[PDB]
């Protein structure tokens, strides 16, 4: 039963979204539902963005969660998923107006598990499941990193001997000429005091684990005639591959309702309570993993942290960070309350009044522990950082809706008043100089260095006027008519509030009566609806002008602090030197509501007795008057950018779900549940300053206004260059060579320069499906999802750093081992360029080189259970108990273009394991 | 309804009450701290990463490919106009120059008799912007002069590049030196704040800049203003840099020690600090690649052989003006200039005067394995037993960044002097005399280098006689890049005389032999004497923004 | 002239664990009851602020850490503890008499 | 199901003390008589001016 019936709604089947037993329900149904893509990193924590009907705005795109009538853009990996009895994602302005006014990204309804009138539930799940790191980047070796130094000496024609790392090679050249290498010696320690000796460590295995989630869940239901319960308690934890990273979420939550007279006074609540602990992964932790040599050992001579010596490049130790980053944990309360109350004056009204809140406390305490690896140090710098985070929203909503049944025609009116406030909040201590240096010592009172304190506020309102009118005539022609009035503090008053109508239109061809012969066909709808939608997700303080006194007591990265301290007297320093301010942003008195404009046509079938039904659906999505942050013209100076309503997005797109469940001879029950959608995005306005510094696509080249979001213009690559013939005849470049990427050249000028440039990456797939396969026989069930992507282009850096070599900012850096294979008079069946130590052609540039296809078709899920038969559950007094065996992310196909692994994440991201886990259920 | 009225902002002033007169003082140092916080270890105010372009240093690091942008630069080949360096130096100085006009715009709107000192900071404030778009000048030929501070920020779209030409732009900037000038008081009590002297030295140097001529599409020399020249000499007199009390120091030494800071010889200087209540402190972020592989990485801004073998004189003490290069300078058969061993540290020397750490040829001391020396520069190192170093992910002293020397102002004198040729090149060899003089005594720490490594020093003033223009104008080159070196003003100098394609040129040659990374190294005679404009400014504001000739 | 702002957090979690079993008899007019316990108590405090100074405008909105511009500093610290116990109770009543 | 609210200003001015709370209790039999699920939460937000 969807809750608007004349919307794009889809519905999703919680008892398969349980299946996949992940922390985040919305990690679950990452390609269940068309049109809406979910991206997860990898991480412990079920964290994900969600992208519904693509990109809308220039804005967060993050949509709208609704739990128990109470609007949240929090994640909802710190919230219990295990409760959760019916999801509904609402991708059409229209059906989802009403729910809010911020449902210009799609909303998702959420209903959580109440108790089922006249009986009593209680279900408790187990769940272990281990976590092994399967992309494992191949990277090259001691004697493979020796061999591709010395190809790269010798293709530059240097002396490889003079490469200074300890690396003595013996070589020739063969009956052409060509350089051969008969063998390689290493010096037994990297450096001159003995202190770091030579190893062939495997940094990916050693900072990667075998990792151990557990799940346990208790839920009690109880229903009656009169009033119903609900509590539920769950604990979850989940060890990440990647050493001393982990994240673990205690839940309690509490439902209840009350009916009081006969019908009148519906008093009901919904509350949780919940507590996540997490260590989460440093900064380019896969980065630094894959950039050190293999040459550097774990530890040292002297027990301490291996590090680079002498002329080894400069990289920490990846075991090292994690070891000293293990402290770095953060606690975070998350608080979900609501309570309502509901009053019948006679039959056909409801009066409905509802407090909601959602309170969350963040508590982190970091530590900056004296390193010194070889050649990379801190100078024994020490420090704590204890910083605590408030928020606090609440809710005020009232509800008056009135219901009449006049012969044929249904009519439904409904009004509503909401209120939304929001304040956070957040402060942080800053203290150095330890001399214990463990966590227990390590305390701001315990510091005797300079402190620092930071702390910030901020916060708005939301006012929201709507009403809904819905009319129905012989259950068979709908129309609906929803209008509303909001107004946020982020505006001024002249353009606070604004005004956004959407109707709706729905026709039930099945019930017309010139049809009845087509007994085939159940069930047939055509629906359309035309809507807008406001949306002010922008900066609180987007129209005041900002002046800040930046004393420059942050930490910033290369000295661009750009703080308001001057040493005036010239007396280097001692004491507080004087201050001042400093422009943030120009203010924009003009700002106001951005309206997004959605036309939408939907034909809902159902055919052989609800046997095959499915849905097709057609969006056009509009948004103009962007709230964009338009940046400076570059003589502006600082606080340039500004608010700015100049935007102008388009988004056409196809949805096409399918389902088809039948039982068998032999007594096989198969439902196969498909889905495919497609989408384009395109930018019809943009600011001039906004695209010429290409922050949203073109990369400062070409402006992005007539292409897709996030499309990226870069050269062109035709090979690499075979012979010096091959180099004469192509036309002039600077550093071009044998063996070197031949570009093409776009204007036919004979040049090679910055204008020979087009457009090479488009961030958008050809089609997203998925299918979902659910299989019963004798007591068995057994699920597969399948998740696939087609058409979709990837920007690889992590080619970048396997295809070259010293490609990246520093040289002698760990590469790739397909790098082995570059192309070579000896190995002339080879398109990756020859080895260089000088980049002279300069192929770190944007090209199709690097734009890879990220096509793939992975199994997110698969299960196979158990159900213990009836008689013998009833004997140990279970109503239920079944037993599983799950894989995620067990297999995965891509395409042969792709060059590296998991198209997924094809970066430095956090990587996805292979899960394998055990569960039970028992239905006491 | 007060629901959506109750909440203000939190923490920040609102763009109304900056105006109000109990701030203007705090902005006023804010257009002070941009200037020591406002530059990162890519684009610094000493503009030492786009002085590699120069025949004095090469561009340090790991290779070519750390900061392949700047090693194009160097290289002169393969510059691109869409180019983060380029943009980001565009930017940041502009950003100065807006918190000026800000600082500016406050001051302007208040009373004379409630708040005496309103001309001094007002000349302060013009000092800064100026400053600002001379240094933007010397990178671009072609700016966009920001100096109305009562401008709406809608009206920055409507701003040009092409709505002065290059003398009226020189003239624009010189005004604000005028001003400062005319209105600076003759003596600081802080040193932070520039005093007269300071203004009328940059408004000479401004005026110089201006004689050279760039007239026309091109970027070639097309005559010497003797109208400009005058101003020069009139705004260089002995008299205004003694009423100050500005000199040449003692010792050559002092002017690059933390002991010696805020000297006589120090006209302005951006004051750096530590201990000062910021998060590591207002260090020198910009020089903190420069620090050698000793102090732990990135050892940029590595001195050429070129400067060294310049360093090199002969018997007579006088530089070696046609042969200075042929050989590489030998400690133990050749007289050297005592200035070397303050400006360049080589191999089998103390650095920074310290006897405990000594320069060797190995990796300890070089990150790009020889691929660029093993030279370290002096002049913006320290002692790594300062207490005055500390380490906030880059090694950063507080020691100053003098922007105008008093031997600058003497050297600019002579120029000015000899391209005058008006019967006074006596005065010009004089000042010269002056500063090699200077040169000559400067041996207070490395006098015991002849008893320790066979260190000769010899260096003698010229004779005063009757000279020809040409020889005149040699020495004084000579004088200049044998006493500014390090100091990232050579390529500005070989651009503002005119011959750098020649010179840059001859650099090549010479160094592609000792060094790979010219090996393919070429400069164009009118696209890289000057940055182009950078492409992202010009698509900003179309049909406004012309870029420079040649590209 | 002094001006100043001080941010303080303090956190409080204590947790109890709690086992016990009883048994009860009513064995003619002898009532018994026997009850055994095994309880855990566990109890984490921890409190920081930062303070600065150096403000300008003097009002709570403008008065925060990052808008101050003087001498700031940190405070911090931690403690709790834990306790066990293992408890017996033996109830006996004769004839609703005797206890 | 309990909700509350209290508010008292001080007779000395400048000083007041407010109180949300909310308490939620509950318990569940299962079979007949055994497996007696039980819980009670309360959450209280006081702001107070000394
Ligand atoms: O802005 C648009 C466009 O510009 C890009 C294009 O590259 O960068 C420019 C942008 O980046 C900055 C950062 O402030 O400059 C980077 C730029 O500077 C160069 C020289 O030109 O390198 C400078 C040196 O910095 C080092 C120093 O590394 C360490 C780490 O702290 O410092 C200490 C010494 O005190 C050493 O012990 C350490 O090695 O590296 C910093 C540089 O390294 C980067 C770049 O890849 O990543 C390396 C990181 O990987 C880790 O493993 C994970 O943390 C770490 O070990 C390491 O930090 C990046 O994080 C840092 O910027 C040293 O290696 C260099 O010699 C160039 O190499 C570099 O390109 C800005 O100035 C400038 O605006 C992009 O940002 C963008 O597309
Ligand atoms: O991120 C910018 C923006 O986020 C806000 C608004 O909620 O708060 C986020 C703060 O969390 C910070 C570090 O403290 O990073 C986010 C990490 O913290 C976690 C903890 O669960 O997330 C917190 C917060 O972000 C979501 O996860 C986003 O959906 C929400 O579910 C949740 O409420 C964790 O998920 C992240 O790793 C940092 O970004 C912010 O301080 C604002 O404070 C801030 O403006
Ligand atoms: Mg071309
Ligand atoms: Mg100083």
């Amino acid at each position: 039963r969807k809750a608007d019936l004349t919307g794009a709604v889809s519905v999703v089947k919680v008892d398969e979204i349980q299946k996949q037993g992940e922390n985040n329900p919305v990690k679950a149904l990452q390609g269940r539902v068309p049109g809406m893509n979910i991206t997860a990193d990898g991480n412990p924590s079920g964290s994900a963005t969600v992208r519904i009907r693509g990109i809308g705005t220039l804005n967060n795109n993050d949509p709208l969660y609704i739990i128990d009538g109470v609007p949240t853009k929090a994640g909802m990996h710190e919230l219990n998923g295990n409760d959760i009895e019916s999801i509904q994602v609402l991708k059409d302005a229209a059906s989802a107006s009403i729910y809010g006014s911020r449902a210009a990204n799609g909303v998702i309804i959420i209903t959580t598990k109440q108790g089922k009138k006249g009986q009593i539930k209680i279900n408790f799940d187990a769940s272990v499941s281990a976590s092994m790191y399967q992309s494992k980047m191949n990277v090259l070796n001691t004697e493979q990193y020796g061999r591709a130094m010395w190809q790269a000496y010798v293709n530059d024609g240097e002396n490889p001997n003079g490469n200074a790392l300890g690396y003595a090679y013996n070589w020739g050249y063969n009956a052409d000429g060509n350089p051969v290498l008969y063998g390689m010696t290493l010096s037994k320690y990297l450096d001159s005091k003995n202190t770091m000796p030579v190893a062939d460590t495997d940094w990916f295995d050693e900072i990667t684990r075998t990792g151990v989630i557990q799940q346990y869940n208790l839920s009690v239901s109880n229903g009656s005639e009169k009033g119903s319960s609900f509590f539920s308690l769950g604990y979850y934890k989940n060890l990440g591959v990647i050493k001393d990273t982990d994240f673990d979420r205690f839940s309690a939550r509490m439902n209840s309702d009350y009916k009081l007279i006969d019908d009148i006074l519906t008093i009901g609540q919904h509350f949780t309570l919940n507590r996540t602990s997490e260590v989460q992964a440093p900064g380019g932790i896969i980065e630094t993993a894959l950039d050190i040599p293999s040459a550097i050992p774990v530890y040292a001579s002297d027990g301490s942290w291996g590090g680079p010596v002498g002329g080894w490049p400069d990289r920490r130790n990846p075991r090292a960070v994690l070891e000293y980053n293990k402290d770095n944990r953060y606690t975070y309360w998350r608080m979900f309350g609501d309570a309502y109350v509901n009053l019948t004056p006679f039959k056909g009204f409801n009066l409905r009044s509802t407090f909601g809140l959602d309170y969350a406390n963040k508590q982190a305490r970091y530590f900056t522990y004296p390193y010194q690896e070889g050649t990379q140090t801190n100078n024994g710098k020490s420090a704590v950082e204890a910083k605590q985070e408030h928020w606090t929203k609440w809710m005020w909503n009232a509800i008056a809706t009135y219901q009449l049944e006049v012969g044929k025609h249904r009519g439904d009116v409904m009004i509503g008043m909401e209120l939304n406030r929001e304040d956070d909040s957040h402060f942080s201590g800053y203290k150095e100089d330890f001399s214990i240096l463990t966590p227990d010592y390590m305390w701001p009172d315990a510091g005797s260095g300079t402190a620092q304190a930071y702390g910030a506020g901020e916060g708005y309102s939301l006012v929201s006027f709507f009403g809904k009118m819905n009319y129905s005539y012989a259950d068979r022609y709908l129309l609906s008519l929803t209008l509303r009035r909001d107004g946020s503090s982020r505006f001024g008053k002249n353009h606070r509030y604004a005004t956004f109508p959407s109707v709706s239109l729905g026709w039930r061809i099945t019930q017309e009566n010139f049809m009845k012969e087509l007994t085939w066909l159940d069930d047939l709808k055509l629906r359309a609806s035309w809507g807008q939608t406001g949306n002010q997700e922008i900066s609180n303080l987007a129209r005041y002008t900002i002046y800040a006194p930046n004393y420059g007591t942050t930490d910033s990265f290369g000295g661009q602090s750009y703080g308001t301290a001057y040493d005036i007297t010239g007396s280097n320093g001692g004491g507080v030197l004087p201050s001042g301010f400093k422009r943030n942003q120009i203010g924009n008195d003009n700002i106001k509501w951005e309206t997004t404009t959605q036309t939408n046509v939907g034909i809902d079938f159902s055919l052989f007795k609800q046997s095959l039904y499915g849905s097709l659906e057609y969006y056009y999505k509009k948004a103009t008057d962007i709230l964009t942050e338009m940046a400076g013209v570059g003589v502006l100076g600082e606080g340039g950018s500004r608010w700015i309503n100049s935007g102008a997005m388009k988004n056409q797109g196809f949805e096409f779900n399918l389902g088809y469940r039948n039982k068998t001879a032999f007594g096989l029950t198969y439902d196969l549940n498909g889905n495919i959608s497609t989408y384009r995005n395109e930018i019809l306005e943009l600011p001039e300053t906004v695209a010429a510094n290409g922050k949203f696509g073109g990369n400062g080249v070409k402006s992005v206004v007539g292409h897709t979001y996030g499309a990226q213009v870069g050269y062109i690559a035709d090979g690499i260059f075979k012979s010096q013939d091959e180099v004469d005849n192509h036309a002039t470049q600077e550093g071009a060579a044998v063996g070197r990427i031949r570009y093409r050249d776009i204007d036919h000028n004979g040049v090679i320069d910055e204008r020979d440039q087009n457009w090479i990456y488009d961030p958008t797939p050809s089609f997203s499906y998925g299918l979902n396969i659910y299989l019963e026989y004798k007591n068995f069930d057994l699920t597969m999802f399948w998740q696939g992507v087609q058409g979709v282009d990837i920007i690889s850096d992590v080619k970048k750093k396997s295809d070259f070599w010293s490609a990246s900012n520093v040289g002698f850096l760990n590469k790739g081992t397909r790098l082995l294979n570059a192309w070579s008079p000896t190995n002339p069946n080879s398109d990756i360029p020859a080895l260089t130590r000088s980049d002279t052609n300069n192929e770190q540039r944007v090209s199709t080189y690097f734009v890879e296809n990220g096509s793939f078709l992975k199994l997110r899920n698969i299960q196979l259970g158990y159900t213990v038969p009836a008689v013998i559950s009833k004997k140990m007094r279970m109503d239920r108990l079944r037993f599983y065996c799950s894989a995620q992310n067990l297999l995965t196909i891509k395409s042969k273009n792709f060059t590296g692994e998991d198209p997924e994440n094809p970066n430095f991201s956090y990587p996805i394991p292979v899960n394998i886990t055990f569960g039970l259920n028992i239905g006491f | 309804d007060d629901f959506l009225d109750r909440q203000v902002p939190q923490g920040i002033v609102t763009g109304d009450q900056i105006a109000s007169p109990e701030y203007v003082d705090n902005l006023v140092i804010s257009a002070y701290a941009i200037w020591a916080t406002g530059d990162d270890i890519n684009s610094s105010f000493s503009l030492w990463n786009y002085d590699v372009r120069s025949d004095d240093c090469y561009k340090g690091g790991s290779g070519t490919e750390d900061g392949g942008v700047f090693n194009a630069l160097e290289i002169s080949k393969g510059i691109n106009t869409t180019d983060w360096n380029i943009n980001d130096i565009w930017k940041r100085l502009y950003q100065c120059i807006t918190r000026a006009n800000t600082a500016l715009q406050s001051l302007d709107q208040m009373d004379e008799k409630t708040y005496p000192l309103k001309n001094q900071r007002i000349a302060e404030m013009r000092f800064l912007r100026g400053h600002a778009h001379f240094m933007l000048k010397q990178l671009f030929k072609k700016i966009v002069i920001v100096n109305d501070e009562n401008m709406e920020p809608d009206a920055y779209n409507e701003l040009s590049n092409t709505t002065y030409t290059n003398d009226e732009q020189w003239q624009k900037i010189a005004d604000d030196f005028q001003f400062a000038y005319d209105n600076l008081p003759e003596v600081q009590i802080e040193k932070g704040r520039p005093a007269q002297a300071a203004a009328a030295a940059y408004l000479a140097k401004t005026y110089l800049y201006k004689a050279y001529r760039q007239d026309g599409a091109d970027n070639a020399l097309t005559g010497i203003n003797e109208e400009d020249l005058k101003q020069v000499v009139k705004y260089t007199d002995p008299l205004i840099m003694a009423k100050g009390g500005y000199g040449l120091e003692t010792d050559y030494s002092m002017n690059f020690l933390p002991q010696y800071e805020n000297g006589a010889e120090s006209v302005w200087a951006i004051q750096y600090s530590i201990n000062d209540g910021t998060y590591n402190g207002n260090l020198n972020w910009g020089m903190g690649l420069t620090t050698p592989q000793i102090l732990g990485c990135c050892d940029f801004h590595k001195p050429s052989q070129n400067l060294v073998n310049a360093f090199k004189t002969d018997s007579q003490g006088k530089p070696l003006f046609s042969t200075y290069d042929n050989e590489n300078y030998e400690v133990a058969t050749d007289n050297v200039d005592p200035r070397l061993f303050h400006t360049v540290g080589m191999p089998g020397f103390p650095y920074k005067y310290n006897e405990g750490y000594i320069i060797q040829k190995n990796d300890d001391w070089s990150r790009s394995k020889g691929l660029y020396g093993y030279y370290v520069s002096l002049k913006e190192n320290v002692d790594p037993d300062c207490d005055c170093l500390k380490k906030g992910s880059y090694w950063a002293s507080s020691l100053n960044h003098i922007v105008i020397r008093y031997a600058d102002v003497l050297l600019m004198r002579a120029e000015a002097l000899i391209q005058l040729n008006d019967g006074r090149i006596t005065d010009a060899i004089s000042l010269i005399n002056e500063v090699r003089s200077r040169a000559a005594g400067s041996t207070m720490l490395i006098f015991n280098y002849k008893e320790d490594y066979g260190v000769n020093f010899k260096v003698t003033p010229y004779d005063l006689k009757a000279y020809a223009q040409d020889e005149a104008m040699k020495m004084l080159k000579w004088e200049r890049r044998v006493e500014f070196g390090m100091e990232s003003s050579r390529f500005f100098d070989l651009v503002r005389w005119g011959e750098a394609k020649d010179v840059i040129n001859a650099y090549y040659v010479t160094e592609a032999s000792r060094c790979s990374i010219y090996k393919n190294a070429g400069f164009t005679e009118n696209k890289n004497e000057y940055l182009p404009v950078p492409f992202e400014q010009i698509s900003a504001s179309n049909g406004n923004y012309t870029q420079n000739f040649g590209w």
